[PDB]
């Protein structure tokens, strides 16, 4: 019975300089141990938040998170070129620990 | 959390902000008011389990003869 | 539920964490992590035991706290609050 | 700076093994966790399993403990995992990724490998 991590928007196209916000849904209230990671179009992952809304050192202000019990999402404000990538939620509240299908934002 | 465990003068007791329950181990006096179960002397090395509802805390002490 | 086994002999006190059987066990002394590979050699974790080698009460009496890997310090509610001393012939 | 550095790409025929490395630089390997992840069609992510460095104790997903033997050699802070009875399901990209070494920060990854392709056809 592991917890299934679903963000519904598979893609999303914006313009430079936008705000967009991404989805994340859990299927069992995971207590805001939820993080986001960022993967490059060379496959280069990297941590942006953690426990919904703590920013991972080096993350630029631009990205915040927001979200309780099975509802959560990540908003990137000011959108640049360095922005295009794959967005991804994980679950870090019951092992197995779990990530959703990832949400490719194109600018 | 854990349950504050307060030594004063030389005697030990647990402080709840709600009833203490005894789980097992050292009986103790509960004074009712304070909400805070006695164990008495800590050189009578009081052991037990006791819970404040929820979490638990063992108590240990060896004190070797005061 | 069971309780944390404490065994102090001689200048050593071990504990022992009640549950969890068959998982990696880490703790936290007084909401500190420990029984990595921190400086103090004299404090090691195996298995389930904690091993507190020419324990100080001074600075190791305290609330000790053991939680299966998975879990997280702040979710355990069930604590060991050690007071104790490891004089000779103790009794 | 910190990293997680695999081994290359890897080509295998089916019922084959493989194992695949993961070197980590700047920083101490046995003060930090080490989890694996495997990343199919390019997109969905699957945690695998962590290895404790220092104590060389696992612990699995379920999902993977039948395929996976994770292992370290912490003389050269080097992390190991093994892929047993490999099929076409097991071509993917593996990540190594570091957390915490205790559980106030062991469920999020702050440093990842660049990832090793496996491939396994005949």
């Amino acid at each position: 019975m592991d917890i299934q991590m679903t963000q519904t928007t598979s893609s999303l196209s914006a313009s430079l300089g936008d705000r967009v916000t991404i989805s994340c849904r859990a299927s069992q209230d995971i207590r805001n141990y939820l993080n986001w990671y960022q993967q490059k179009p060379d496959g280069t992952v990297k941590l942006l938040i953690y426990y919904t809304s703590r920013l991972h050192s080096g993350v630029p202000s631009k990205f915040s998170g927001s979200g309780s019990g099975t509802d959560y999402s990540l908003t990137i404000s000011n959108l640049e070129q360095e922005d295009i990538a794959t967005y991804f939620c994980q679950q870090g509240n019951t092992l197995p620990w779990t990530f959703a299908g990832g949400t490719k934002l194109e600018i | 959390m854990k349950i504050p465990i307060e030594e004063l003068e030389d005697r030990v007791f647990v402080n709840c902000n709600t009833s203490i329950t005894w789980v097992e181990g050292t009986v103790g006096t509960l004074l009712s008011d304070i909400t805070r179960l006695d164990l008495g002397k800590r050189i009578l090395d009081p052991r037990g389990i006791y819970r404040c509802n929820e979490s638990t805390v063992q108590v240990h002490y060896r004190m070797c003869q005061s | 539920q069971t309780p944390y086994k404490v065994s102090i002999s001689g200048t050593t006190v071990i504990l022992t964490c009640p549950q969890y059987p068959g998982s990696e066990i880490l703790w936290q002394h007084n909401d500190k992590n420990i029984g990595g590979d921190e400086d103090d050699k004299n404090i090691g974790s195996d298995e389930d035991h904690l091993s507190l080698k020419e324990f100080s009460e001074l600075e190791q009496s305290g609330y000790y706290v053991c939680y299966p890997r998975g879990s997280k310090p702040e979710d355990a509610n069930f604590y060991l609050y050690l007071r104790a001393r490891v004089c000779e012939n103790c009794m | 700076e910190v990293q997680l550095q695999q081994s290359g790409p890897e080509l295998v025929k089916p019922g084959a093994s493989m194992k695949i490395s993961c070197k980590a630089s700047g920083y101490s390997f046995t003060g930090y966790t080490m989890n694996w992840v495997k990343q199919s069609h390019g997109k969905n992510l699957e945690w695998m399993g962590l290895i404790n460095p220092y104590k060389g104790v696992s612990t699995y997903n379920q999902k993977f403990k039948d395929k996976a033997t994770l292992t370290v050699d912490k003389s050269s802070s080097t992390a190991y995992m093994e892929l047993l009875s490999l099929t076409s399901e097991d071509s993917a990209v593996y990540y190594c990724a570091r957390s915490g070494y205790y559980g106030d920060s062991d469920w999020y990854f702050d440093v990842w490998g660049q990832g090793t392709t496996l491939t396994v056809f005949s």
